[PDB]
């Protein structure tokens, strides 16, 4: 299809760091 | 009456026709789905039973009129239905 | 006398063959009456194999009930001789020439009782008609009436197959210009079957139908068995539903189309070349 | 396998009087059991013609089968026989398959008993496969038509 | 025959302990098991097949 | 012209792909893109000529645009095979920009890239190829949730407005592909379907469609196999 | 007989160290050691472990196996009885009776936890049977046993599909569908189709050949 891979392991790390502070 | 042409009948009117009890009512019904008198079953989660089967009165000179127009229906439908199944592998069949 | 004894009814050939010549044979007895023949087979089978039959003189009344004539000698002399050829064929009954079932039978049944040591009524409607078979059963059983006198003499249907031995399928071929009809077989015979069924199940439809204008205006009786039967049809309320497909058959011609293909092109060579040698073969083949 | 004799004597054989006498026939010769037999033929009268009496009445009796034919050709069976069916075919058809692509790669072979031995040609998986899917695409109709039919012309 | 007489001792060995792999366990064994049958080659002074 | 023809059943394979090429671009043209986008395919399989070499990049070009229309997003691997990737290439694009479903990047990408276009016969359809994406964008946002709120929706696919979500939404319900409500009241767009093919009348359906393919291949195989016996037969064998 | 501890217990190949015990214990009568009524004890061990607690009941007999029964044969029998008829309370309490005899012994230590757990789905599989949209805290007293333990374990037998469900902890609720529409004629479709998709492949590159 599209190219999941390339978005998904950079959003995965960083977004998940912020989003521990954000919520639970 | 109902049941034949429509599977589903309310309860409530033959409770009150009784003149007995709810809870009372159900178990001679229970009996004749027992005895075979009747078939089907009773589903209190809306207060209606459910007939399956009925029996028919015997010797009754009524019943013997109702069933003849049905059975002239039926007898149309086979007619109507043949012709079909005909038309296509018609040439499967020779 | 043992008229059960029977569940099941098998008939060769050579019995709906043989009672068509009887009826002729007697001296061309018909119309209102009938021929009889005695029915030779087996008995104290479950499975009744009526073997052969052989030619009775008979003159029938069936709208009296009165008056018959039977011949009493061919049954016993016939029983008497049969034994030292065959032990077990003994005289199984009789065969009514249509055009159905009657009362007017078990007069003529009981009389069979007595002389022969079985008897079996195989109703073979009237002179040749059908595709398929003509024969129907009926063993004469004795029932209670709740209503009458008890031991009433009544016909119940049973179950008519046919069947036969190895020989005498043999000999069908042979004078016969194919082989059977239809019960199921081929692609094509079970799509046969389906118009077969749609035709015969009408004119049950219209014995019951005809009944009730009988009865409700001329009075005919009202029998629990009828009423039961037609008050089910309405409650049974058959709903459609899904099911039953399948797409395999397109894989299996494409997987024979490779190796097809590649036998076709070793062919071509002696397919080609052929061509020119047919038409010089007829010229050398009439000059020598 | 029927043979008519009169049976007459060796002598008129011998002479050649025999074939004088039958005119007004055909004749044939055949052979249930060798040489023994025919010999045996030839001393007699050997096989003088029969003919058949026999006509469209007679004919239609001996066609015959069943009457039962009529409740069969509506019947169908309870669903979970249908399913019965579908599924031991499915299943059978998978065993074959892993043959079935050797069949197609190859059979350059025309010659049946090299061919036997090579690519599993006797038991072959094309001949049974297509034999599998025949059976299960024809009962399915008949059953499923059936099932149909019924429906609408009882109610 | 004696050596080869290691490998199948081996395989019983991995029946009983209900093993799918023949492990070094079942070679520890089928030395000692091989072992035993050379010394009684040696106690004949002519060989065990017959 | 094409309503006063008639192609003869009996003419011979290169014929047949010619006919059935320059048919298709017509058809696509009517709004019948089904049809189109069979008779191409089928062309070039039916007949390998060398006057086949000049036709083929034509002929997947305009394919892939008459694809969208219908309904299909195609996939990736298609692009690769025929080793005319290159010629592909723009057309890749369009693609990668449906699956997303996005509008603002397929309006941007078509237009520097429309002057090729133009030359397949594709022109007409162009405009047209607008709709398909938001559509894709509508059945996604259906299926998978069944409330999100439409400002959501709005800022995802980049409509212009939210007022514009709801305007298309209404409209796609009605031509009954999507099988959703959109509720303008309340905020929301509500989700009345589920994902299943066993449930109503429809495992038929889904029998009939894969059965129906196979009519075809199964009438194919047979007559085909026949076809040089044929010949043979002629030639006088047995 | 030695043999069986350490490949019980470590292992847990329970199987193997069974028959080893059964070597030990049929040798052992028929000098009649004392070293015969461990050995019996041991076997009963390895079958409750595979948790049919069934073999362990019916082995120990008034008959035979009555002179090769002891204290631990007893215990056994007891905990065996209360695994069978799937209530977690019973086994418990005869448990800690019983305590000081299981401890001296490896092979049933260890063999106890993963039984314990055992225990727990069997009684957890029968609560959720005629039941549909129970409470948990419903199933927690059935099962007798602490309300985020059971939220754990349901979780986990319905990804091995033993019955299969949803387990909703917004409302404290536990969602269970039962006796499955699955049909073994689809199922086995499935493994023929992807049979047929390789002859193909393979029927195009012959294919080639003939054009």
């Amino acid at each position: 299809n599209v190219e999941d891979d390339f978005s998904n392991q950079l959003r995965a790390e960083l977004e998940k760091h912020g989003y521990k502070m954000e919520t639970s | 009456t109902r049941p034949a042409n429509h599977r589903q009948l309310t309860f409530e009117e033959i409770a009150k026709s009784a003149k007995i009890t709810v809870n009372k009512v159900e178990l001679l019904v229970m009996k004749a789905l027992s005895v075979g008198l009747v078939r089907g079953s009773i589903d209190e989660v809306d207060k209606r039973v459910h007939m399956t089967w009925v029996q028919p009165r015997v010797l009754d000179l009524q019943q013997i009129k109702g069933m003849k127009d049905r059975l002239e229906l039926w007898c149309t439908d086979v007619k109507s239905m043949e012709l079909l199944v005909e038309h296509q592998a018609q040439d499967i069949l020779t | 006398m043992p008229e059960l004894a029977v569940q099941k009814v098998v008939v060769h050939p050579l019995v709906l063959l043989s009672v068509v010549d009887h009826f002729n044979r007697i001296g061309k007895v018909g119309n209102q009456k009938r021929v009889v023949g005695v029915l030779l087979g087996s008995w104290q089978k479950k499975v009744l194999d009526v073997s052969n039959s052989f030619a009775v003189p008979f003159d029938e009344d069936d709208k009296d009930d009165s008056v018959w004539f039977l011949d009493h000698d061919y049954l016993e002399n016939m029983y008497g001789m049969f034994k030292k050829v065959n032990a077990r064929e003994r005289i199984v009954g009789w065969y009514h020439t249509g055009p159905k079932l009657h009362k007017n039978d078990i007069a003529i049944n009981e009389l069979m009782k007595r002389y022969c040591p079985n008897s079996v009524l195989v109703i073979i409607d009237v002179k040749p008609k059908d595709l398929g078979l003509p024969t129907e059963a009926y063993i004469s059983v004795e029932e209670v009436h709740d209503d009458g006198t008890p031991t009433s003499k009544t016909f119940e249907h049973v179950t008519s197959e046919i069947g036969a031995e190895e020989a005498e399928e043999v000999g069908v071929e042979h004078l016969l210009r194919d082989i059977k009809d239809t019960t199921v077989g081929t692609l094509s015979q079970r799509i046969t079957n389906q118009v077969h069924g749609l035709k015969g199940l009408n004119s049950k439809l219209l014995d019951i139908r005809t009944y009730l204008e009988k009865v409700a205006s001329g009075k005919l009786p009202i029998n629990h068995h009828i009423i039961y039967q037609l008050q089910d049809v309405f409650n049974l309320l058959p709903d459609a539903s899904l099911q039953e497909f399948v797409k395999a058959f397109y894989l299996k011609t494409n997987d024979q189309m490779v190796v097809v293909y590649l036998a076709s092109l070793i062919r071509s060579v002696v397919a080609l070349h052929n061509l020119i040698n047919n038409k010089i073969a007829n010229r050398d083949a009439e000059k020598k | 396998v029927i043979d008519a004799f009169r049976l007459i004597n060796a002598n008129m054989m011998v002479l050649g009087h025999e074939p004088r006498q039958t005119t007004s026939n055909l004749g044939h010769l055949n052979k249930p059991s060798i040489q023994a037999l025919i010999h045996g033929l030839n001393r007699h009268y050997y096989s003088i013609t029969i003919n058949y009496r026999k006509n469209e009445l007679e004919q239609k009796m001996l066609l015959n089968l069943h009457k039962k034919s009529w409740m069969e050709g509506l019947t169908l069976q309870d669903y979970s026989e249908h399913c019965k069916h579908n599924e031991s075919v499915v299943k059978e058809m998978l065993e074959l398959a892993k043959n079935y692509n050797k069949a197609v790669e190859e059979e350059d072979k025309m010659t049946p008993e090299q061919l036997a031995i090579k690519n599993v040609g006797k038991q072959d998986p094309k001949r049974h496969l297509e034999e599998h899917v025949d059976v299960l695409m024809t009962s399915n109709i008949v059953q499923c038509l059936a099932a149909m039919l019924d429906t609408v012309v009882f109610k | 025959a004696e050596v080869k007489g290691v490998c199948t001792e081996a395989g019983m060995y991995a029946l009983r302990e209900r093993r799918v792999h023949v492990t070094q366990e079942d070679f520890e064994m089928a030395v000692a098991k091989v072992m035993q049958k050379d010394s009684e080659k040696n106690m004949s002074i002519k060989k065990l097949w017959k | 012209l094409v309503s006063k023809s008639v192609f003869p059943e009996q003419a011979n394979n290169n014929e047949w792909a010619r006919y059935l090429y320059y048919t298709g671009r017509i058809k696509a043209i009517q709004l019948e893109y089904s049809e189109a986008r069979r008779t191409m395919t089928n062309a070039l399989r039916k007949a390998p000529q060398h006057t086949a070499v000049g036709f083929k990049q034509t002929v997947h070009k305009l394919l892939i645009v008459v694809e969208l229309l219908l309904g299909e997003i195609p996939d990736r691997l298609q692009f690769r095979q025929p080793s005319l990737k290159r010629s592909l290439m723009p057309y890749f694009l369009l693609t990668q920009a449906v699956r997303t479903g996005n509008l603002a990047k397929f309006n941007q990408v078509l237009d520097q890239f429309g002057e090729k276009f133009q030359t397949d016969g594709t022109y007409t359809l162009i405009i047209r190829l607008r709709h398909n994406v938001i559509k894709t964008g509508v059945r996604m946002i259906s299926l998978s949730y069944s409330r999100i709120s439409l400002a959501d929706i709005a800022q995802k696919l980049q409509l212009d407005s939210p007022e514009d979500a709801e305007f298309i939404v209404a409209k796609a319900i009605r031509d009954g592909v999507i099988e959703a409500s959109i509720n303008h009241e309340k905020g929301y767009v509500q989700s009345k379907e589920m994902i299943d093919i066993y449930s109503t009348r429809e495992p038929q359906l889904a029998f009939h469609q894969r059965i129906s393919f196979c009519l075809d291949i199964h009438n194919m195989s047979v007559k085909a196999m026949r076809f040089p016996p044929k010949s043979y037969n002629k030639d006088l064998e047995s | 007989m030695q043999s069986g501890i350490i490949h019980a217990a470590e292992e847990k190949d329970w199987k193997t160290a069974y028959s080893y015990f059964y070597e030990a214990f049929e040798g052992y009568d028929s000098i009649d050691s004392p070293k015969a009524i461990t050995s019996l004890k041991y076997m009963l061990l390895c079958k409750i472990m595979l948790n049919t607690p069934e073999d362990v009941q019916a082995l120990v007999s008034g008959k035979l196996a009555l002179r090769y029964a002891g204290r631990q044969t007893e215990a056994l029998k007891c905990v065996a009885q209360a695994s069978k008829n799937r209530s977690l309370a019973d086994f418990e309490k005869a448990l800690t009776d019983y305590r000081a005899e299981l401890r001296d012994d490896p092979i049933i230590s260890t063999h106890l936890a993963k039984l314990y757990d055992n225990l727990l789905e069997q009684n957890l599989i029968r609560v959720i049977e005629p039941f549909s949209r129970v409470q948990i805290e419903h199933i927690s007293s059935l099962i007798k046993l602490s309300k985020a333990d059971v939220e754990r374990k349901l979780s986990q037998m319905i990804l091995d599909k033993k019955f299969h469900g949803i387990l909703d902890q917004g409302e404290g609720v536990l969602i269970i569908f039962d006796e499955p529409p699955v049909d073994k004629t689809y199922e086995a479709a499935l493994e023929t189709i992807q049979n047929m998709s390789k002859v193909v492949d393979s029927l195009y590159n012959k294919a080639k050949k003939l054009t």
